[PDB]
């Protein structure tokens, strides 16, 4: 979710945008800047929620050793969702 | 050792150089090598073996008549008595664990460190703070190549340590430059430097 | 208060030995500036000496005052040798950093510093 | 490889020995790369049971220094005495004690 | 044990068949050809040199390098911002203040190695619970100037949006050693 | 061969320390509080001698503090009160002593939450 | 009968039983000076009176070697008159005075 | 403690709530040791934090929803040991040794009370209290922190 | 101002100042100086550079870490003048190089330049454009470039007013162009110097203190279009001038007078150089125009430089003019010149 | 060209690694070893890995011990190849510096 | 199932120990060659 | 025990033995002979009797310590004598190590080695460098290790880590001069200190 500022530059994960009267916009002169095009706040909300059984599950990232230490999750509520603070990904108890 | 240890030029380079004698180099400090080429039979794997070098067997390569040319072949010779000992190490190492078992002194496993809680806590402890050694002071002497490496640890109760303190081999080797340097010309005072296996970092410290 | 002296005792003995030394920089400041190619003329550079002399005064130690003139004798040794350089010595002068002002009006018209 | 059998000769006598065998080129008798995944031992001391730190706190059993003749504080026919039994003539090197 | 080196004077009377042994390596020097023919046997060796842009030596899978921030298979930045990767770096290096994402997560809107610090020791790749800061195989990253080793945050997460085919292999094959 | 001198002991000239480091510079000794989200006071127990901040500007290139003053990290643990000014005084430093905090002694009985007349008596157990 | 010892610059000074005998009876004569209740007159002739016998028994030198520790025995010559030269020393030093000048001031209770 | 888990069955997770935009319940980590009723009952005198139920599906808090929002609601972080419940605002923006820690006082209320500020590379990231008798006790208020 | 322009910063070299600047001429001999009398107090520096990489080297260093960036750029085009003075407030003019090349002659460079850069940084914002003719340049003159560097005066004030221009005299430093010109007469037979040296009377000024000037001059409430003129003390004679320069470097000195009617015509004989000249028609007639006296002007002292006089820093600009037997030669020696008042 | 007296003024490359440990804990120090002697890495880290454990009156197991005496005897051969190389550089014979650094 | 990286039996031995093979026409060939070359050189 | 370094109970007496010995020998200038769990010695000493126990160590049959090998300086400022000054020296003959160590001030010298261990040239040097102790009858006290005009003694925990200069080159005079410290990061200095003694009955009793 790249998108510009009104004075030309990019804006990153976080609004950094250096403002028009910024004296610290030179330093992209016959340069460029930087920025990641993939925004972690969008690609995991591009991600669906997983329906599962229980109500006390468990996530982690694809690999126990291969990250996400195991912690689990009272899925309880049914109007919002659990979320794993390592990972964004949700869950439901189905029932 | 073929092309060095048979010519003239190298041994008319390096011989009757640094003729440092024994009683000398201790008054001196040296201790690593520059001792054991005049005679001095003194090395800390058969006297003050630390790790596992009980039971390693090897030769301690002493050399009289300590000339440069002497010591270098102790420094040629201890390259194959070392060479002696990979031997042994390769063929005996026991199947068991590598760092130590006590999890507040060597952290876990990265795997262990996911599934239990301790062992993700003390991951969090040893990677930010340390784990508190007791109060005290060392000296351990290690035979590094050059010689008696030292350190003089003194610690207090806290994670970081109260001043270290560093033994380099060589910061009393180089003020054997002077004696050594008399009656030696320019030509093979330079050779004088390579015969106390020289590096500015363990000294200038 | 029946503390230990060090090459020294009461004051007045350890001013010959400051005059000792006043009397080895004075004659080899024209010697550097001969060794070592430097700008300064002479009275400039004397003068200089005579100003990082007149710096300690207010001590009044016969041990500190024993202890001064050790360290010059350390940086006399490594002037009358060129162990220096034009970098060491032409150090003292200060040249670079603009002196700030004293004055209160000032000395916060730029930074926090009392 | 490339040796061609009649610089091998030359190449082995101009030094004078065998190298062909002792060569420092490696080709294949190297270990490969890609091992296959190991599994390795857990040490001791992971058993459930019988391992309580209070008995293996070896960081905690130490204990301040013994003062001896302390000027204020312990005041602590007789033989001497060695700070250790003396070092000797160690041994000398059987199957190569001149070279 | 010790072995004397230099230790073979006696005098045994040398007879003059050894005498000429002596008297040829004197007024022949031939001990010096023995050093000449030893060279002669290298020119004609195999010289272990490589083209090294076409052919760049051999690494293994724990070679560290340039540093990068890994990243879950579906997006979502893998750091968490703990700060045990800076409290251990330390050549004093790192620097990632941290906000609420706005999503009421948690991430770094700061990250940031100095490169021309950063010691390149390993201990923010195994201290990283999370697996986000690990330590590439690049070794071809110099650069002109100064500024461009200062990687912050953005020229560090892209480029572990380069090399994470190359560095999940290699963890992969590591992940049972640590 | 002993000599007396009755001054203050001054080190101010032995250390650098230009100008604006002896006399532009304060210095406050005191033993540190204790961190009230752990119950643990051994932080406490010593004499640190830490000194004032001073200006922490922020790096245009890149967000970074950076400072001129080097003597703000400057912590230095002692033992006793009468140990610390006779160091700073030494120094030509200025001191500003701040006294210990012990907490009082408190009498707690686990039974004055269970009392017929007192007003004590706890709820949830 | 001698030839070359391992060491360098300690020459082979032949004749031993005699330097030997020398020097730890002149060990013995340089004390008697001190004090009999110095504990380094004490001790120090425990020393020498055990190699002086060591020696005044004992005729050959590489089974004397056995019995003074200090192989090569011209490294022990070398130490005898050391010993020697630090009881001199020791004669115009006063180390057996009483209990130390000036002790500390609260200064080794280590743990700060 | 020990170093090792003999622990390998599955632990619990407990329902998280909405206290308010000071106090930020994770309550998956609360160990019951009643440090917080003690305190909303005796200091501040509310009596809403109860304890629900028995066995470890006892679990602290209000069985409703209720907003525990009175002058003293602040110190439950402070005084709360482990991190279920800490500051919401001061939630993620550092880490307690990354900071640099200077003794002041409060202002905004004539009680003087102490403090311990604790900064940040030149910046302010808490506003913690010191213990003195006199002053509060050991606590303070929520407006000065 | 805004608020990272800002100064809160001690001093320099990692601090800020609010000096983000853009110093056009900093390839040469003057603009090294500047550029390190801004990076050392802390303050961006734009330094654009029409020429090698190679030759903008020693302008990396003096330069705290971000604060000194560079860009490409021509005189004969727009689009790369409104890139370097948009993110400024400040800029100064230091472009002039002594002579006619093939492409950018004396109206070119004097005239045409700071015109197109102060309407260019008029446009954008900027609050100053510290600009650098030469003293005795007040038009009349028997040379074609201070002819020029009126007229440069004039379209810069009919452009960008309130402006600051700065009228240094003729000015000496290691690697310059005045006491290194003189110097290196010594390859000839002798000094060929007009009217026996006398009839110029000249007041050089040092580099620093010009530098200092400006760098002062950029920060002060002042001089928001007071024009300046950077002279300093010792208002010497040519003759007596030169005599210092050549007792100073021991090589020798005998005049070989002449008139204008030839010594400008040798300045034309090795103005056909495609290199650096060694002379020039013009650069001859700078040396005999040079007569002037302070009229009012404001000058350094009242801007924050105590001059400097040439009877001190001399020893590091003419020290390797000598050969060895005058290799060291302690300035207590050598004669001072004769200063005349007038 | 025959020598009198000589000064060696070594100090040109301190750096002040006895005063930094003081400000990091006992892990974080541990690369500062292999920089005291930068030919004989392993041999450092062997000492000052040792010097901690004593103070925590701690062994470390077997197959460290011996892995840690392999490498503490392969910079022994990364170091006298290092010193009977550099030592014939100035003695003029460079040919077995090459010869070894390949080794 | 554990292999952490032991050895297998016994690795047969390495030759530390030094061989410089003596070799050549030994002290009298040599100025027989040598002289035997020089007075055919003056014949 | 498989984890925890076994104790060797058999050099602990061997030195504690030669602790009476050294003390009860020479009463003069020694207080408080200590010996550690790590078995290895500590004999304190007051530094006026340096020389009277380094030449006692290097000349004397049952205390063959002819060989030097570190001369530290430790700086404990909560004391008068703040610099503790340790040797520590080592028998070839015994395989045996020792530490005689003493106390200084600011300003107390103490009297040089260096006629017994000549090792000492240049530990003293860097102790002058370093701490600023001074030593009376020492060849060339001098600098090893810091700059030709480093005004401090670095090592004194007063000094800060980044000290009062740092150097660069200033077009305008040509040369590697000083103006003093201006960092661009503000080395943190983490609060790495826990509560919780760690180590009980072996701690300070008030
Ligand atoms: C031109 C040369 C570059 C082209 C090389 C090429 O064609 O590809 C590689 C090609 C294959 O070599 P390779 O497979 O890489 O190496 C194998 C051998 O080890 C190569 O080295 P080797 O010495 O081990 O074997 C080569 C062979 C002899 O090789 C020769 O051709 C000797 C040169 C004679 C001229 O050795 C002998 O059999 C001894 C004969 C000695 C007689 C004297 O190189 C060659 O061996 C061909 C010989 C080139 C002759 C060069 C003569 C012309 C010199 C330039 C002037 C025009
Ligand atoms: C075809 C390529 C030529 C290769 C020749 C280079 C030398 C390599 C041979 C192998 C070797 O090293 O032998 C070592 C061997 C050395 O072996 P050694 O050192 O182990 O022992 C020698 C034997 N003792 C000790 C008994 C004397 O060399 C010899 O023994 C004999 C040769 C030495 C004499 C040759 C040099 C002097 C001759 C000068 C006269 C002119 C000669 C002709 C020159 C032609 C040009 C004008
Ligand atoms: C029949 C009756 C009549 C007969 C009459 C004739 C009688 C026989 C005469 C015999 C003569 C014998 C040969 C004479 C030359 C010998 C010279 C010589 O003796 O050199 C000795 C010298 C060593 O001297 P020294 O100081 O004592 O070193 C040993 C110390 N331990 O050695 C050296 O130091 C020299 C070392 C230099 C090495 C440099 C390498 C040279 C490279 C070789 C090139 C190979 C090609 C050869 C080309 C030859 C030219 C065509
Ligand atoms: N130094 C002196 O002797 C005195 C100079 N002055 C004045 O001071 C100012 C400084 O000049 P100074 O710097 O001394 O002379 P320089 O020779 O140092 O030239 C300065 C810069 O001008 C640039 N320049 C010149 N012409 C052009 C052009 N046509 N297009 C692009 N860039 C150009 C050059 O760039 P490049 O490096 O790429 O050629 C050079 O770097 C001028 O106004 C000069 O007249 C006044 C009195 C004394
Ligand atoms: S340890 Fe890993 S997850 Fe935590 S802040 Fe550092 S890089 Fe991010
Ligand atoms: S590799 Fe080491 S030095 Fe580099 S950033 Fe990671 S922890 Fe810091
Ligand atoms: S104080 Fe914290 S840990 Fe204790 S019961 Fe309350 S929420 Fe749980
Ligand atoms: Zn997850």
């Amino acid at each position: 979710g790249v998108q510009v500022s009104p004075s030309g530059e990019k804006i990153t994960h976080t609004g950094q945008v250096y403002d028009e009267k910024d004296y610290r916009r030179v330093r992209f002169v016959d340069r460029q800047k930087e920025v990641n095009e993939n925004f972690a706040i969008d690609l995991i909300a591009q991600q669906p929620v997983n329906e599962v059984e229980h109500r006390i599950i468990a996530c982690d990232g694809g690999g126990g050793a291969l990250g996400h230490p195991k912690v689990y999750i009272n899925l309880d509520k049914e109007t919002k969702t659990g979320t794993c603070g390592y990972c964004g990904l949700q869950f439901k108890q189905h029932h | 050792e073929e092309m060095l240890t048979n010519n003239r030029i190298w041994r008319n380079r390096t011989v009757d150089i640094g003729v440092v004698t024994a009683e000398d180099a201790l008054n001196y400090g040296f201790s690593g090598v520059m001792l054991r080429g005049s005679g001095i039979q003194w090395d800390l794997r058969k006297t003050q073996p630390y790790d596992v070098y009980d039971q390693v067997e090897f030769d301690v390569p002493i050399g009289s008549r300590g000339d440069c040319y002497d010591r270098y072949l102790c420094r040629v010779e201890e390259m194959r008595q070392s060479l002696r000992i990979i031997e042994q190490c390769l063929n005996k190492m026991p199947p068991g664990e590598i760092k130590v078992d006590d999890a507040k002194v060597s952290p876990p496993k990265r795997a262990e460190m996911k599934t239990s809680m301790e062992s993700l806590i003390h991951h969090f402890k040893l990677y930010t703070e340390g784990y508190q050694v007791p109060p005290g002071a060392t000296y351990t002497a290690i035979e590094a190549p050059k010689g008696e490496f030292g350190v003089y640890l003194v610690s207090d109760g806290s994670s970081r340590p109260y001043r270290c303190k560093i033994k380099a081999p060589g910061f009393a080797h180089l003020a054997g430059l002077d004696k050594m340097s008399k009656g030696h010309m320019l030509a093979d005072v330079v050779a004088i430097i390579g015969t106390q296996d020289i590096v500015f970092g363990e000294i200038d410290r | 208060t029946s503390v230990k002296p060090i090459f020294s005792r009461d004051l007045n003995e350890a001013k010959r030995r400051v005059r000792e030394l006043y009397r080895a920089w004075y004659r080899e400041v024209p010697n550097t500036v001969h060794l070592m190619q430097l700008d300064i003329t002479v009275k400039q550079g004397r003068d200089k000496v005579r100003e990082m002399f007149m710096k300690n005064a207010h001590v009044t130690d016969p041990r500190v005052v024993d202890l001064l003139v050790i360290k010059g004798k350390m940086e006399l040794q490594e002037t009358i040798k060129v162990w220096k350089q034009r970098t060491h010595v032409m150090r003292f002068f200060h040249e670079t950093e603009t002196p700030r002002p004293k004055d209160f009006l000032s000395k916060f018209y730029m930074g926090h510093d009392p | 490889a490339s040796a061609t059998r009649v610089i091998q000769k030359l190449r082995n006598w101009a030094s004078g020995q065998d190298l062909q065998a002792k060569l420092q080129l490696r080709y294949q008798e190297i270990a490969k790369r890609t091992q296959p995944p190991p599994k390795l031992p857990v040490g001791p001391s992971h058993k459930l049971s019988n391992n309580y730190y209070c008995t293996r706190d070896g960081r905690r059993e130490v204990v301040p220094p013994s003062i001896i003749m302390s000027s204020q504080k312990a005041l602590v026919e007789k033989k001497a005495v060695t700070p250790a039994p003396p070092m000797k003539r160690w041994e000398l090197s059987k199957d190569q004690p001149y070279l | 044990t010790y072995k004397y080196v230099n230790k073979k004077e006696q005098e045994s009377e040398v007879d003059m068949k050894s005498a000429t042994d002596n008297a040829a390596r004197i007024l022949m020097w031939t001990e010096l050809i023995r050093g000449l023919g030893m060279t002669l046997s290298y020119l004609f060796r195999e010289p272990a040199t490589i083209n090294y842009p076409f052919e760049k030596g051999p690494l293994s899978p724990r070679f560290r390098g340039e540093h990068a921030l890994r990243r879950y298979p579906s997006g979502e930045e893998r750091c968490i911002a703990c700060k045990l990767c800076e409290a251990i770096c330390p050549a004093q290096a790192i620097t990632i203040e941290a906000e609420p994402r706005a999503d009421g997560s948690r991430r770094t809107t700061r990250y940031d190695i100095d490169m021309t610090k950063c010691i390149y020791c390993g201990f923010c790749q195994e201290a990283c619970p999370v697996d986000a800061i690990v330590e590439g195989p690049n070794f071809e990253f110099s650069t002109e100037t100064h500024e461009e080793l200062l990687y912050n945050k953005e020229k560090l997460l892209n480029n572990g949006d380069k090399w994470e085919a190359e560095i999940a292999a290699n963890i992969q094959a590591d992940y049972l050693y640590r | 061969q002993l000599i007396t001198v009755d001054e203050k002991l001054d080190i101010t000239t032995l250390t650098g320390v230009p100008e604006e480091h002896i006399k532009t510079r304060k210095v406050r000794i005191f033993v540190p509080a204790r961190n009230n989200m752990q119950s643990g006071v051994n932080n406490t127990k010593k004499w640190k001698m830490e000194f004032d901040t001073r200006e922490r500007w922020e790096n245009p290139l890149m967000g970074w503090a950076s400072t001129a003053d080097p003597l703000s990290n400057m912590v230095l643990t002692f033992s006793a009160k009468e140990d610390a000014i006779a160091f700073a005084e030494k120094n030509g430093w200025s001191y500003d002593v701040e006294e210990k905090k012990v907490p009082k002694p408190k009498s707690k009985s686990y039974g004055a939450n269970f009392s017929w007349n007192k007003r004590t008596r706890v709820s949830t157990k | 009968l001698k030839k070359t010892t391992g060491l360098v610059g300690l020459a082979v000074c032949d004749t031993p039983h005699e330097r030997l005998t020398i020097l730890y009876t002149k060990t013995l004569d340089i004390l008697k000076h001190f004090p009999k209740h110095a504990a380094y007159r004490k001790y120090t002739e425990q020393i020498t009176n055990e190699k002086l016998d060591m020696v005044k028994a004992e005729p050959d030198v590489k089974k004397l070697e056995a019995l003074l520790q200090g192989g090569e025995v011209e490294e022990v010559i070398l130490q005898a008159e050391k010993e020697l030269s630090l009881a001199r020393k020791m004669l115009k030093w006063k180390p057996w005075e009483p209990l130390v000048e000036e002790p500390p001031a609260n200064q080794w209770k280590w743990p700060i | 403690g020990s170093d090792r888990s003999r622990f390998l069955e599955g632990k619990r997770a407990v329902e998280d709530k909405n206290i308010g935009p000071l106090v930020k319940t994770i309550m998956t980590r609360c160990i019951q040791c009643t440090r917080c009723i003690r305190f909303a009952s005796e200091i501040a005198g509310v009596d809403d934090l109860g304890t629900t139920g028995r066995g470890n599906d006892m679990q602290v808090g209000t069985y409703i929803e209720k907003m525990f929002m009175s002058e003293l609601s602040g110190n439950v972080i402070d005084i709360c040991p482990v991190g279920a419940l800490t500051s919401k605002p001061y939630a993620f923006t550092a880490r307690p040794w990354e900071t640099r820690k200077t003794e002041s006082i409060d202002v905004m209320d004539a009680v003087g009370s102490n403090i311990v500020v604790s900064t940040r590379t030149g910046e302010v990231m808490r506003i913690l209290p010191r213990m003195h008798e006199d002053i509060n006790e050991e606590w303070i208020s929520d407006k000065t922190r | 101002l805004h608020h990272a322009v800002i100064p809160h910063g001690k001093g320099g070299r990692s601090s800020v100042s609010g000096v983000v600047a853009t110093v056009f001429g900093a390839t040469g001999f003057l603009g090294r100086y500047v550029v390190n009398h801004l990076g050392r107090m802390g303050s961006q520096v734009i330094i654009p550079y029409r020429c090698d990489v190679y030759d903008i080297m020693h302008l990396r260093l003096m330069g705290d870490l971000g604060q000194l960036t560079f860009l490409e750029w021509d005189a004969r085009d727009k689009d790369s003048i409104r890139k370097a003075v948009q993110h400024s407030n400040v800029v100064i003019n230091l472009i002039g190089r002594e002579w006619e090349t093939r492409n950018f002659d004396f109206e070119d460079v004097f005239v045409n330049i700071p015109r197109a850069i102060a309407q260019a940084s008029k446009e954008a914002g900027v609050e100053r454009f510290i600009h650098v003719s030469h003293l005795n340049a007040s038009m009349k003159s028997s040379s074609k470039s201070l002819r020029s560097k009126a007229v440069g005066e004039k379209e810069v004030r009919s452009v960008f007013p309130e402006a600051i221009i700065i009228r240094p005299s003729d000015i000496f430093g290691r690697e310059d162009r005045f006491l290194n010109h003189f110097a290196n007469y010594r390859w000839f037979l002798a000094v060929p110097l007009v009217s026996l040296g006398f009839k110029t009377v000249k007041q050089p000024v040092y580099v620093a203190d010009v530098s200092k000037g400006i760098v002062n001059a950029t920060k002060d409430p002042d001089a928001v279009g007071k024009t300046f003129a950077f002279t300093g003390p010792n208002r010497y004679l040519l003759f007596h001038l030169v005599k210092y320069i050549f007792g100073m470097t021991h090589r020798t000195f005998i005049p070989y007078p002449l008139p204008l009617f030839v010594y400008s015509w040798i300045g034309k004989l090795f103005g056909l150089s495609p290199f650096e000249p060694w002379t020039t028609k013009d650069k001859v007639e700078r040396i005999h125009i040079s007569d002037v006296m302070p009229t009012d002007l404001p000058g350094l002292e009242d801007l924050g430089v105590q001059p400097t006089p040439l009877e001190l820093k001399s020893i590091e600009v003419l020290r390797r003019h000598r050969t060895y037997r005058w290799l060291s030669s302690e300035i207590e020696e050598t004669k001072p010149a004769k200063t005349v008042n007038y | 060209e025959m020598v009198r007296k000589c000064d060696p003024h070594i100090g040109l490359l301190h750096r002040g690694t006895e005063k930094l440990i003081e400000y990091k804990t006992y892990l974080q120090a541990l690369p500062y070893f292999d920089r005291l002697d930068y030919v004989s890495m392993m041999c450092n880290e062997q000492a000052y890995s040792i010097a901690v454990e004593k103070l925590l009156n701690i062994q470390p197991p077997p197959r460290a011990q011996w892995i840690r005496v392999l490498f503490g005897e392969i910079t022994r051969i990364l170091n006298h190849i290092m010193a009977v190389t550099t030592h014939a550089l100035d003695i003029g014979a460079m040919t077995p510096f090459f010869w070894m650094f390949e080794e | 199932v554990k292999q952490d990286m032991p050895p297998p039996g016994g690795y047969g031995p390495i030759d530390y120990k030094r061989n410089l093979p003596r070799r050549g026409l030994s002290g009298y060939s040599m100025f027989a060659v040598g002289i035997g070359a020089l007075i055919f050189g003056y014949w | 025990r498989p984890t925890v370094r076994p104790r060797s109970d058999v050099t602990h007496k061997q030195l504690s033995a030669f602790g009476e010995y050294v003390a009860e020998i020479l009463p003069k200038y020694v207080q408080q002979v200590q010996v550690s769990c790590l078995d290895e010695l500590e004999i304190c000493i007051h530094p006026d009797g340096v020389i009277p126990t380094l030449t006692f160590l290097r000349d004397h049959t049952n205390a063959q310590f002819k060989s030097l090998a570190d001369l530290t300086a430790v700086d404990v400022p909560t004391r008068q004598n703040r610099f503790e000054i340790v040797y520590n020296l080592l028998s070839l003959r015994f395989n045996s190590r020792i530490r005689v160590k003493t106390y200084a001030d600011e300003l107390t010298p103490i009297d040089s080695i260096v006629s017994v261990h000549i090792a000492a040239n240049w530990y003293e040097r860097e102790v002058w460098d370093m701490f600023g102790v001074f030593f009376f009858n020492h060849p060339d006290l001098r600098r090893i290790l810091t700059d030709y005009g480093f005004e401090g003694h670095p090592f004194r925990k007063d000094f800060p880590l980044t000290g009062y200069v740092e150097l660069r080159y200033d077009d305008e005079v040509k040369r590697v001069v000083a103006e003093p410290v201006e960092l661009a990061q503000e080395f943190r200095k983490f609060d790495l200190n826990s509560p919780w003694e760690a180590f009980p009955a072996y701690r300070q009793p008030p």
